[PDB]
């Protein structure tokens, strides 16, 4: 649109942090990706930006949203032709134990907009960013 | 904060900011690649569940530096 | 005759292609090899053909692993082929039956130990250790203990009660 949303970022806007709207936004945010690979593998819909240069998993750090963040980070498709979207991969269970190779790669410092970066020089006026350094690949 | 502010004041501490790189080979993209994309790594355990996985990356346990890749792989 | 080296009868075990294990048993017979060829071993970890039918599985039923134990009585050497373990230091004395109880399935527990697989081989590696800094699974370094604190009531009942080969309630 004229401020730069594509649907992936538009379902970020329009998330609430409610429980009940925790699950159809991720639910949703869920079938476009896999969608978009079937239509268009050479596309990678999380990399574009709106005209503040965000992407869909800064914008839900930059705002308070905490379920689409969580989701985001701990994100696996388990299901074949469509499993290089995910970014939580387990490497081996032995049983109890069950050891996960979470990733780093738009957090951690890397890029322009981590969400390392913007969680914590967020202005206060966005809601909750004490609760969004409790998720697990950033907590630890 | 403190530690967003130590990384910006080093360039050799940027280099040494990679906490957990390990430039990990993951899976397989489309156009048959390699995925070698950073990755840090977890525990835990669960006794509720028998705790059934789907995909498993090394079929072998442990984390000593050898691994093989398991055959659930597609590509 | 088909040639065979180390890395195509592992990925005969693997990837479960039968076909290509049809003409294993005659070239053992040429080349005056056993299972238990030095060669076949593979270096690193001391993996045998059937250690690696062990890790993949499909569907809860390898059907390779029958095809190996059938070779291997014909070679003859078969107490010492289903005894053979991981020499690797993180993974000391790992048999076949450490994997079977460990990946919930009964039948292979039970072809497992008719073929003179000793129940008491312990695993006294740095994973089955305690290792409190270290990533590992302390269950109590033996089979017995493996069935017991991973509560699988039937295992832990069919070791100590096997008409081959029974277990030591006491061992530690």
């Amino acid at each position: 649109d004229s401020v730069g949303n594509t649907v992936l970022h538009a379902l970020v806007e329009v998330a609430d942090n409610t429980a009940d709207n925790t699950k159809f936004v991720t639910s949703m945010y869920n079938e476009i990706l896999i969608l978009g690979a079937k239509l268009h593998p050479t596309l990678k819909l999380e990399e574009l930006i709106n005209k503040k240069g965000l992407t869909p998993l800064a914008l839900a750090a930059s705002s308070g949203k905490i379920g689409v963040l969580a989701y985001i980070l701990q994100r696996e498709i388990q299901e074949p032709e469509c499993r290089h979207l995910s970014r939580k991969f387990t490497e081996w269970a032995y049983g109890p134990v069950h050891s996960s190779l979470y990733d780093l790669s738009c957090i951690d410092t890397c890029e322009k907009n981590s969400v390392l970066e913007v969680i914590a020089y967020s202005s206060s006026e966005t809601p909750n960013r004490h609760d969004m350094l409790l998720v697990e690949p950033l907590n630890r | 904060i403190t530690i967003l502010d130590t990384e910006k004041s080093f360039l050799k501490c940027m280099r040494k900011a990679f906490r957990s790189g390990k430039l990990l080979q993951v899976g397989y993209t489309p156009d048959g690649k390699d995925d070698y994309r950073w990755c840090f790594r977890v525990d835990e355990v669960n006794w509720t569940t028998w705790n059934t996985n789907v995909g498993i990356i090394n079929e072998d346990p442990g984390n000593c530096e050898g691994v093989k890749r398991t055959l659930s792989f597609s590509l | 005759l088909k040639l065979y080296d180390r890395r195509s009868i592992f990925d005969a075990v693997a990837q479960n292609n039968c076909q290509e294990l049809e003409s294993l048993l005659p070239f053992l017979q040429k080349s005056r090899k056993r299972l238990t060829d030095s060669e076949f071993k593979d270096p690193e970890t001391g993996k045998t053909c059937l250690l690696k039918a062990m890790l993949n599985l499909h569907n809860g039923q390898n059907d390779t692993i029958s095809l190996l134990l059938d070779i291997a009585r014909q070679t003859d050497s078969l107490k010492e082929f289903v005894n053979a373990s991981y020499t690797d230091s993180y993974y000391k004395g790992q048999t076949a039956l450490h994997i079977a109880i460990e990946r919930r399935n009964m039948a292979l527990v039970t072809l497992l130990v008719e073929n003179g697989a000793d129940v008491q081989a312990a695993a006294n590696g740095d994973f089955f250790k305690k290792t409190k800094g270290r990533p590992g699974f302390y269950f109590g370094e033996l089979p017995l203990s493996l069935a017991a604190c991973t509560n699988q009531l039937a295992i832990v009942k069919f070791l100590l009660q096997n008409s081959w080969q029974p277990a030591d309630i006491s061992a530690r």
